[PDB]
């Protein structure tokens, strides 16, 4: 809350102290939507750190959209989702309630993975530098590495809850009671038969007993969470620290760092409603009453698609909807009435956070038209 | 002849058209099946945007072909 704002005030102020003396320019990024990760990598991974602090503007190939802010927000969102596509073998999903991601230890699947990891770290740092939001969610282990905190074996509960609660049982009980064997090595699932990595000198030939099980629990977590991904972490943090210095980002906690990158964890329609502007409609016009009724009738997944529709991103800025950013400064969510025809679907200008809403003739039609638009056009810019 | 129009979410719309039908005609047949005005529709086939004046045969759209529907709603 307020203590978070105090940190961010100091954080942003020192960030702007470091670029005093930088003639910033607008830097174009030409990408194809279906190749947004590969295209952005080709267009940005060889830029200097000073160049990365330029103002990026996005040009989607074959799309009328002109980036006045809304295209960059969508670019950050769709590139953050494609970095965790398992087809790139860069990241994997951590098993748990909420889905977070882990560095894939088999990332040498991709021969240039260390180049891509530095780029992924650059993008995350660039998103924080730009005060833009990503659809990234990491484990407590990963956040601790960025913050320079030491990883403890208790952090395994967030990385793998059931593996961790297998370790508490090993610590709590006797090895004579397990029914299986354990050695000082952990499995290399690189599509090989019983290929293992040692947790200790000649660890694969050493049995886990009650005399050494605490050492095993400590060693296996340091491996699972830092040793097995040592080179990929260094590449990521290298690209990250090139833009955001380590001394500055480490003032935050793991929860604060997550909010800094992903924004607010929920979409509050009531907060959006008290920070909405209307042009040609009034707050009590019938289509506005039907609109909020329809928006409230959406589940959390559909109200995310709606946020993407009118702003470009599914994420909410940290200061709420009263700080929704537009071109020059703050531009609250606004709804304009579309007088052209009532058979048109609703339209949006993501740079102004503006929704063009036709004067529909029934609540059923408005709800149907709104849900169709946000579901079948959550992304993509067909208008200027 | 039956063609398939695939939406962003993956929903499939099956149409009954003939190779002489214009792209404008196909957009009108989508309006009757989904309620979307044609001036908000854009059709994609083999990575190329289909102009309203051309026919399906002008784009080599044969039977059981699959088109992609994107909406022109966001700027």
């Amino acid at each position: 809350g307020p203590d978070f704002d105090v940190k961010r005030k100091y954080f942003r102020q020192e960030l702007e102290r470091l670029d005093e003396g930088l003639r910033k320019e607008d830097m174009a990024v030409h990408v194809r939507r279906d190749h947004v990760f590969e295209d952005s990598y080709r267009e940005l991974h060889r830029k200097s750190p000073e160049e990365m602090k330029n103002r990026l503007y996005i040009v989607f190939e074959g799309e009328e959209g002109q980036d006045a802010g809304g295209l960059l927000r969508e670019w950050y969102m769709i590139i953050s989702r494609e970095m965790f596509n398992p087809m790139y073998a860069l990241f994997r999903t951590s098993p748990g309630d909420r889905v977070t991601y882990t560095i894939n230890p088999s990332s040498h699947c991709n021969p240039n993975h260390l180049s891509y990891f530095k780029f992924v770290g650059r993008i995350v740092a660039k998103a924080v530098y730009d005060n833009r939001l990503l659809e990234c969610y990491f484990t407590r282990s990963f956040y601790k590495h960025i913050l320079g905190k030491s990883v403890r074996y208790t952090d395994m509960e967030s990385e793998d809850y059931h593996f961790y609660q297998g370790l508490v049982y090993l610590l709590e009980n006797d090895v004579s009671t397990l029914g299986y064997d354990l050695t000082f090595s952990t499995e290399v699932q690189e599509f090989g038969v019983c290929e293992v990595r040692d947790l200790k000198p000649n660890g694969a030939n050493i049995l886990v007993t009650e005399e050494n099980k605490k050492e095993y629990v400590h060693l296996v977590c340091q491996m699972r969470m830092t040793g097995a991904i040592r080179k990929q972490l260094a590449a990521f943090l290298e690209g990250f620290y090139e833009i955001i210095p380590k001394r500055l980002i480490s003032i935050f906690t793991e929860q604060e760092l997550e909010l800094l990158i992903s924004g607010l964890p929920t979409i509050d329609i009531d907060d959006l409603k008290s920070n909405t502007e209307y042009h040609k409609y009034q707050s009590n016009s019938i289509q506005i009453q039907w609109f909020w009724r329809a928006l409230r009738s959406f589940d959390q997944a559909d109200r995310a698609k709606f946020l993407q529709f009118v702003t470009g991103t599914s994420k909410v800025p940290l200061q709420g909807f009263a700080a929704l950013e537009g071109m020059n400064g703050i531009q609250k969510f606004q709804i304009h009435r579309d007088d052209r025809s009532t058979d048109r679907l609703p339209s949006a200008h993501t740079c102004f956070n503006q929704l063009d809403l036709p004067a529909y003739e029934s609540f059923e039609k408005l709800r149907h038209m709104l849900l169709l638009a946000i579901q079948e056009c959550s992304e993509g810019f067909g208008l200027a | 002849m039956q063609i398939f129009v695939k939406t962003l979410t993956g929903k499939t719309i099956t149409l009954e058209v003939e190779p002489s039908d214009t792209i404008e005609n196909v957009k009108a047949k989508i309006q009757d099946k989904e309620g979307i005005p044609p001036d908000q529709q854009r059709l994609i086939f083999a990575g190329k945007q289909l102009e309203d004046g051309r026919t399906l045969s002008d784009y080599n759209i044969q039977k059981e072909s699959t088109l992609h529907l994107v909406l022109r709603l966001r700027g």
